[PDB]
């Protein structure tokens, strides 16, 4: 105990220890809230929702994408994506990294979340996250950049590796890309998400300054927080003497709007004559059909496409689910600030197959109140189970950010879901079914559905 | 210099080890207002 | 809720660890020094 | 006092007996040990011995 | 009063602690071969005793606070070596609560 | 969530020192090289004669409580939290070298 | 690179490890005189998941009817005395709710996730299902093909293809050694009726069954529900008790064609309930895991020592240096899979094939075994605390979500007899020995006989001969 | 020094029960005056496994239903932990 | 069987099962007909080589300490005879 | 055992301790303070006793030797 020579196993229970009737119980607090929002007086912002777990993400959203890139720069914000990981002027990349995992950290690979922003997390106990170190780290990362060239060959390499392994092992990936690139064809959402053949020579160290010196500025660095108490977030990343050492700069970027056509409409490659067939499928080819749908600008409307996307995705999936089921089709529903796409992605597609989706989808449209609620319920089963996750609420809070500029809870999202009406999922259905589709092809073989063999 | 100590106050050491508190030794994690202040909250 | 260290202090055990008195008897009513045949020697006793 | 209460209910009780009187199946220490080194890993080479070993 | 230490690196055969003791004093080939003459039932917490001991106590047992005193890590020292623990702590408890009230 | 509060950037790096360069480059200038001859940069650069090199003066500064001109002026750096004050690692040494 | 680089000049703030440790509601467990298990682990919420887990994988095959159980799987969902296969997929729907079912090798669960409205609907169908389930010739026809289908897809993974490869080296003449789904010409002719009716007669007994319930549940009402279903089962034979012998060796699949390499290297362990269990897992994060994205961050001895010599400029006094290219590893995983008798403790590496007759994997597994050994005769006490750490949070990161909840609950009743609670685990984690540890890698480690697995171009990878002559060193 | 707390041998066909544990012994030689040993039996505890088998003792005499708890081997005894007391 | 006005099954069985495509069919020449000049097996059959070369097990013995103190212990000689020679 | 020094400098005539920043060892030639540490006879023996612990253990080899 507090002695000298005294045996430190010879201390007795704690304070907060009461015995009763024999066996002992504990005595303790209350603490979290709901979600809370700041803004940094130089511009950041910071979002926060504390559920009470004891394991915790941090994310720095920094805004950059393909949506900001031009067809000269195709894919530079890929290569942005590593290269401010790599190693910068006060810390390079074995510092940072080693000693955030020598820290019981575990450091996530950094992602394009909505094609707008470019997300690096970390997830840990948050007492580890909670002190100034990590996010003094991830200052010096954003805000003082090297670009040396040996790191930008590097990032060469592994944008090469990541193109080629996801057109390869991410058939439905590499589909989403085409239904994107062809469903917003003039507009910025058409953007390619993975840096195209040429531009791999192009991109060095005078082009990644000039893009950071167009996108700097505390207003497009977003710290988000999922269980850490939001007055601890805030003493964690205003300690650190770096941001006090950089120029001060609210710059913001803005991108157009977008439009869709998508198409009866085709991305050629013999995937039998490229990959070998023994460990990746080789002989199918990959049909997206999709539909505009409203994005999260508008939340009614976003929670009757929420509701439509489940009804849709279980009227097809499977209901019994094996082992080794194997991943034949995929109901998606991408959501953007105001325009989204909703549709089905499959194998071997067929012009009868997606008739009975569309019909599907139009049997939807005329559900009433009582018929709407089963779909509801599903709906927010699945809304729940978003809510009671640390993962997927990051995932939700960053997506709503970064779409909207508005942050939203995924327990709000199901508040939103079980205000759902028959007349609004009804207008929503009016609007999808009143425009082109997008019957974008991808794959090899000529056999492939048409539009104007569907509509 | 190792752990130095600060401020001069109280340790059990070889020559000053303390008044025992049987009190807390006895009534360890039990309250003792049920038996000085009994029927009481 | 923790107060400078005193001498009598609330968190002040007794000292039954450190030895003082190595060669003193222990004194008291204790039991007589009863004789077995066969039966598992006492605690107290000098034989083990 | 309290203390003439509890002695008092303790001498009570004791007349019933005490479970090292009326414990009736319990087995011996013997067996138990034998059953424990023949059948449960040592905790200091990781096997199951067969008997009680010195080193 | 004493502590073993680590049982995994003393439990061996041949050891350099064995060795040294044979060279200068603790140990001898009378160890190694007649292990049940000169070790014996050697120095530690005897568990049957200890359940003896236990088992022969009454309820005072389970009414008594000496698993949360800072002395809950002495307790097996003295259920083995104070027979008629339980009673006995029992009633020093309870004579310290009749003095309190 | 609708509403943003105003939470101000670093208050803790207000009134500090943020000149550079600061005003004990002045007090601790070294403008003739390294402050210590070459003979004592001789015997500092043993362990045995660094023994030598104080026990000649029988009422001195130990080898552990001695201090140089540069060991100063980084003190004093430090202990001004200057903004633009880098902080320097010394030179770590592995078992061989040591 | 005119840019300078300050961080080699500049000090550095070192974060520190310190855990958050949330009380959780203890979990509750009883048992009916059947033996019948009920765990539980209740929390305030809106939904619960419900399941069934088994203790009767695929370990209990013979060769005549590999894939028996999974075979069994597929036949459960074909449709029971009372209901059909559409009234319990209609079922499912009306409770808006997904019936999984996972069948592993020592292990089968079929698990819902619901509203706490629909808990008795979920167990009455999981009972259905699996008690009253009439699993006839004809449907065991119509099902042939898809489980064909499956085994063609399966197949063509190929991490799971590498993992068969492994236990089918490491385990061979008893059904830990073979593959989950089967022989093809199993799958097509051999697996009947009978041998079905055999497997679920012998396996689902009472003390080999528990039900688990997670997030807003009740104990007591789930209690009932298992006595009103469950209480009827046999108290059939115990689990069998045989002799499973690990062989040391090597399956190698040729594959020139393939763009990329994996090689698993696995060494005998004990069991899951096996007191050495914690410092096996200590031992798996020490060795860590290593990703291409990180280049020379390796925060472990073991993946650092391999990813450091494609940076070395390997400048030597009468040799030229020969500096690699570029780093070639895509990732190094450190694995462990216990099995209540055995365990396989070893790395799983990826990386590319490189120029034929070249060095690349002959560094690599170099470099492994030298550390492998390292570990085996010393280790430092940073790390030893840095491998705690991560354990611990490793530990923690898979209890996200009801689900991943009740799969930890019925995994650990269905081993070890009932959940350890996590400050358990956690106070017996901190009473771990450096000396200990050190013990335990030296016994298991050192000049003892592996099991590889490799897929790819095998033309460079080191074949076994060489990798038994490399678990020791001359020095010791 | 790390080994398993003491638990509690049940045989079923028998019926019969009994505490064990692993007892740690070195060989015998001078003591120390200012030590007094610690739980070694039950090591990290308070020693509250004595007040778990004193209270389970009339549980197990009389009779349980102990079908859910663990076997040893290919015997007829099964192990029961004494962390906390034995009601069921 | 309406799930919300929905008949689900029937849109499942109409979309939720697309057809597979598997491996191309490759045309056996006349000459290959005959099973062995189609291997599938090297010389000896798992069965023949577990019951003449795999040893007899040793359930006290996960380790093959006995193979191993065997090996080693019948090198010596040849090291021995080597050295004094 | 640890130094007392910043009790020494901060106590109540600190002048006695210029000397300490000279070659002059604590424990042996300066001017003990009211705070300073229990010093024992043989610190080994004194600081093994309380653990259970012979100040020497024969396994190790320059123990042994000593
Ligand atoms: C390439 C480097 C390989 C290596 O690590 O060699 C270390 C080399 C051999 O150690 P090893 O590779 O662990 O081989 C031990 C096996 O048990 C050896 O057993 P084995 O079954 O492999 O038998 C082959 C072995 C011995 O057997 C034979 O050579 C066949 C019998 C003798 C033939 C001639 C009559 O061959 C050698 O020892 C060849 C030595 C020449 C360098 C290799 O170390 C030494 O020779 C001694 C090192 C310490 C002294 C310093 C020597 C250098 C100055
Ligand atoms: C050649 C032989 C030289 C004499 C014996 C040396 C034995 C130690 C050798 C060794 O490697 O020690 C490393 C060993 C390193 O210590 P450590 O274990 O790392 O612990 C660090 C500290 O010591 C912290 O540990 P500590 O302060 O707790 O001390 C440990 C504790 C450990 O001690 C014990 O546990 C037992 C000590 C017993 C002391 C007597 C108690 C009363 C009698 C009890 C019954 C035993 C009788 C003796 C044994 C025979 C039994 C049949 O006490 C001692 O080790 C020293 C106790 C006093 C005995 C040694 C006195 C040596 C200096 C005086 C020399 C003149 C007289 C001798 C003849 C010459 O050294 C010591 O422990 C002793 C300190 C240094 C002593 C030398 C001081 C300078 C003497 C200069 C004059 C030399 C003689 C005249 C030469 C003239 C030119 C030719
Ligand atoms: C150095 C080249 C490489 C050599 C590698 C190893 C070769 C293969 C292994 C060796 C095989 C032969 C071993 C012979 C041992 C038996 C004889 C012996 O030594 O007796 C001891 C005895 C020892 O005698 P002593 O005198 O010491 O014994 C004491 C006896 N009292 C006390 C009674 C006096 O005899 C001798 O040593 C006699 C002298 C040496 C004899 C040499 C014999 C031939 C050696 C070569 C044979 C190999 C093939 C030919 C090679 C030719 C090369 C040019
Ligand atoms: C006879 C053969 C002797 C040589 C063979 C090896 C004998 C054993 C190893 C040598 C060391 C003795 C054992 C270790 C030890 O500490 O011994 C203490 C011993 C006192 O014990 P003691 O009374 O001898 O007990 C046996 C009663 N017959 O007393 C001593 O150690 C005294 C010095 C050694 C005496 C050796 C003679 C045999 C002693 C038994």
């Amino acid at each position: 105990a507090l002695g000298d020579s005294i045996n430190p196993n010879q201390v007795g229970v704690g304070d907060n220890v009461i015995r009763v009737n024999g066996r002992l119980f504990e005595v303790d607090k209350v603490q979290e809230k709901g979600l809370k929002t700041s803004v940094l007086d130089n511009g950041t912002k910071v979002i926060t929702l504390d559920n009470g777990g004891s394991v915790a993400q941090l994310t720095f959203l920094y805004k950059d994408g393909p949506v900001y890139e031009n067809i000269f720069n195709a894919g530079i914000s890929s290569f942005m994506k590593h290269a401010l990981t790599k190693d910068g002027l006060t810390s390079s990349e074995y510092i940072t990294k080693t000693f955030l995992q020598k820290a019981g950290i575990i450091v996530h690979e950094p992602t394009v979340v909505n094609k707008s922003a470019i997300a690096f997390t970390v997830e840990g106990f948050r007492d580890t996250l909670a002190q100034p170190a990590v996010a003094d780290k991830f200052w010096q990362s954003l805000l003082f950049p090297r670009f040396s060239p040996e790191n930008v060959k590097e990032v060469k390499r592994l944008v090469e590796l990541e193109s080629k392994e996801t057109k390869r092992d991410s058939p439905f990936a590499y589909l989403q890309d085409i239904l994107h690139k062809t469903a917003f064809k003039g507009s910025p959402l058409g953007h390619t998400s993975f840096v195209p053949a040429y531009n791999l020579g192009y991109i060095d160290s005078n082009k990644l300054f000039d893009r950071w010196d167009a996108h700097y500025g505390f207003g497009n660095i977003a710290v988000i927080a999922t269980n850490i108490e939001h007055e601890a977030v805030l003493a964690a990343i205003t300690d650190s003497a770096w941001v006090a050492r950089a120029h001060n700069k609210v710059g913001g970027v803005a991108a157009p709007a977008s439009k869709y056509s998508g198409g009866e409409g085709y991305d050629v490659v013999h995937r039998a004559k490229e990959f070998d067939d023994q460990f990746t499928d080789v002989y199918s080819t990959y049909t997206a059909y999709a539909f505009k749908a409203p994005g999260r600008s508008n939340l009614k409307e976003h929670a009757a496409s929420l509701v439509i996307a489940q009804a849709l995705s279980n009227a097809v999936s499977p209901v019994l689910n094996t082992s080794f089921a194997p991943k034949r089709l995929e109901v998606f529903y991408q959501a953007y600030d105001t325009v989204g796409l909703i549709g089905l992605s499959s194998v071997q597609a067929s012009n009868a197959q997606l008739k009975a989706f569309k019909a599907a989808l139009s049997k939807i449209g005329t559900l009433s109140e009582a018929d709407l609620a089963v779909h509801k319920s599903a709906a927010l089963l699945t809304a729940y189970g978003n809510v009671e996750s640390w993962r997927a609420t990051q995932a939700t809070l960053i997506d709503s950010f970064n779409t909207t500029g508005q942050p939203l809870s995924p327990l709000e999202i199901v508040s939103a879901i079980k205000a759902v009406s028959a007349d609004t999922v009804k207008s929503v259905v009016a609007t999808m079914l009143g425009s082109p589709a997008t019957l974008v092809h991808h794959g090899d073989s000529p056999c492939a559905p048409t539009l104007d063999a569907l509509q | 210099l190792g752990h130095m100590r600060v401020g001069a106050l109280w340790q059990s050491n070889a020559n000053s080890r303390g008044l025992p508190n049987l009190l807390k030794e006895v009534m360890a994690a039990e309250p003792i207002y049920p038996y000085t202040h009994p029927g009481l909250s | 809720l923790h107060a400078d260290p005193i001498f009598n202090g609330s968190k002040v055990v007794r000292s039954i660890q450190m030895m003082r008195s190595y060669h003193r008897l222990p004194v008291g009513p204790e039991p007589p020094h009863l004789k077995i045949r066969g039966a598992p020697l006492h605690p107290w006793s000098m034989y083990t | 006092s309290p203390l003439e209460k509890a002695i008092a209910e303790i001498n009570e009780e004791i007349k019933s007996g005490t479970p090292w009187d009326t414990l009736k199946n319990r087995a011996d220490p013997k067996e138990l040990h034998a059953l424990k080194f023949a059948q449960l890993p040592h905790p200091i080479t990781k096997k199951v011995e067969g008997k009680f070993k010195y080193f | 009063g004493t502590n073993p230490g680590d049982i995994a690196l003393n439990s061996k055969r041949f050891t350099v602690g064995k060795f040294v003791a044979w060279a200068c004093g603790g140990w001898g080939l009378k160890d190694w071969i007649f292990p049940s003459l000169f070790i014996g039932r050697g120095d530690g917490p005897d568990f049957d005793r200890i359940v003896k001991h236990t088992l022969q106590s009454s309820s005072a047992i389970e009414k008594v606070n000496w698993f949360d005193s800072p002395f809950a890590c002495y307790t097996e020292w003295f259920v083995e070596h104070f027979p008629g623990f339980f009673d006995s702590r029992y009633r020093f408890e309870m004579s310290a609560k009749t003095i309190l009230a | 969530k609708r509403e943003w509060h105003v939470v101000p950037a670093t208050k803790k790096f207000a009134d500090v020192p943020t000149e550079w360069p600061a005003k004990e480059h002045e007090r601790f200038a070294l403008p003739y090289g390294p402050s210590e001859g070459r003979i004592v940069s001789f015997m500092r650069a043993s362990r045995i004669r660094n023994r030598l090199l104080f026990t000649l003066n029988p009422t001195g500064y130990t080898e552990d409580t001695y201090v140089t001109k540069e060991a100063l002026r980084r003190q004093a750096l430090a202990e001004s939290k200057n903004l633009w004050y880098l902080p320097e690692r010394p030179v770590v040494a592995d078992q061989l070298e040591t | 690179m005119t840019t300078p680089s300050l961080s080699s000049i500049l000090r550095h703030t070192r974060p520190i490890f310190k855990e958050t440790l949330r009380a959780a509601r203890p979990t509750l467990q009883n048992a009916l005189p059947n033996g019948f298990r009920i765990a539980s682990e209740s929390k305030d919420g809106d939904t619960c998941t419900v399941g069934v887990w088994i203790d009767a994988g695929s370990r209990w095959e013979t060769e005549k009817n590999n894939g028996v159980a999974h075979f069994l799987e597929h036949m459960n969902f074909k449709g029971t005395g009372k209901r059909s296969r559409q009234d319990i997929e209609f079922g499912m729907e009306k409770m808006g709710a997904h019936l999984n079912a996972y069948t592993s090798r020592e292990h089968t669960c079929y698990y819902v996730k619901c509203f706490k409205k629909d808990v008795p609907e979920a167990v009455d169908i999981l009972a259905d299902i699996l008690l009253n389930s009439k699993r006839t010739e004809q449907d065991l026809d119509a099902e042939r093909q898809t489980i064909v289908q499956e085994k063609e897809d399966v197949e063509a993974r190929i991490d799971e293809v590498l993992m068969d490869h492994l236990h089918s080296a490491a385990f061979e003449g008893s059904g830990l050694g073979l593959s989950i789904l089967g022989p093809l010409e199993n799958i097509q002719k051999s697996i009947t009726k009978g041998m079905i009716d055999d497997f679920v007669k012998t396996h689902y007994t009472g003390p080999r069954m528990a039900l688990v319930g997670s997030g807003a549940v009740d104990h007591g009402q789930l209690c009932d529900l298992a006595s009103k279903y469950f209480g009827a089962l046999p108290t059939g034979q115990p689990k069998p008790s045989g002799f499973t012998r690990f062989l040391g060796g090597d399956k190698r699949e040729t594959n020139q064609l393939n763009p990329l390499t994996h090689v698993a290297v696995a060494f005998q362990t004990p069991g899951i309930s096996h007191p050495d269990a914690i410092k096996i897992k200590v031992l798996e994060q020490l060795l860590g895991s290593y990703s291409r994205d990180k280049g020379e961050a390796a925060y472990s001895c073991f993946a650092r020592a391999i990813v450091m010599d494609f940076y070395d400029p390997k400048v030597g006094q009468f040799f030229r240096p020969n500096k690699a290219g570029h780093n070639p590893i895509h990732s190094l995983n450190a694995f462990w899979a216990p099995y209540s008798d055995v365990g396989l403790l070893g790395f799983y590496a990826i990386a590319e094939p490189g120029k034929s007759y070249g060095h690349e994997w002959e560094n690599i597994l170099h470099y492994a075994m030298r550390e492998l050994i390292r570990v085996s005769r010393n280790i430092s006490e940073e790390e030893f605390e840095r491998a705690k750490n991560q354990l611990k949070l490793q530990t923690m990161l898979q209890l996200d979500g009801t689900t991943n909840i009740a799969d930890d609950i019925g995994r650990q009743v269905l081993s070890f007899g009932a959940r350890v609670p996590l400050a358990s685990f956690f106070e017996q984690l901190d009473a771990i020995s450096r000396e200990d540890l050190i013990r335990v890698a030296h016994e298991y480690f050192y000049d003892k006989d592996p099991v590889v697995a490799v897929i790819g171009d095998t033309d460079n990878v080191p074949e076994y001969d060489a990798l038994r002559a490399v678990t020791y060193s001359v020095d010791l | 020094m790390n080994h398993e707390r003491p638990w509690v041998f049940l045989n079923k066909v028998t019926g019969k029960w009994g505490a064990c544990g692993w007892q740690p012994f070195w060989k015998a030689t001078s003591q120390s005056l200012n030590y007094i040993p610690d739980n070694f039996i039950a090591l990290r505890t308070n020693g509250s496994w004595v007040r778990n088998l004193w209270q389970s003792s009339k549980v197990l005499d009389r009779g349980l239903n102990a079908s859910g708890y663990p076997t040893v081997g290919t015997t007829d005894w099964v192990r029961i932990p004494l962390d906390a007391p034995l009601e069921a | 069987n309406a799930v919300g006005g929905l008949a689900t099954s029937q849109i499942r069985d109409l979309v939720g099962n697309p057809a597979k495509s598997g491996k191309p069919v490759v045309k056996m020449p006349p000459y290959l007909k005959p099973s062995q000049l189609r291997p599938s097996r090297g010389a000896y059959s798992d069965e023949f080589v577990r019951e003449n070369y795999i040893k007899a097990a040793d359930p006290e013995d996960p380790y093959n300490y006995r193979s191993r103190a065997f090996t080693y212990a019948a090198k010596i000689p040849m090291w021995a005879g080597l050295l004094a020679g | 055992h640890g130094s007392n020094l910043y009790n020494r400098v901060h106590g109540n005539l600190p002048q006695l301790y210029v000397e300490q920043l000279y070659n002059t060892d604590e424990i042996l030639d300066t001017v003990p303070h009211s705070s300073d540490p229990v010093h024992h006879m043989f610190p080994k023996c004194a600081a093994a006793s309380p653990l259970g612990f012979r100040p020497y253990d024969n396994n190790k080899l320059w123990d042994a030797f000593v």
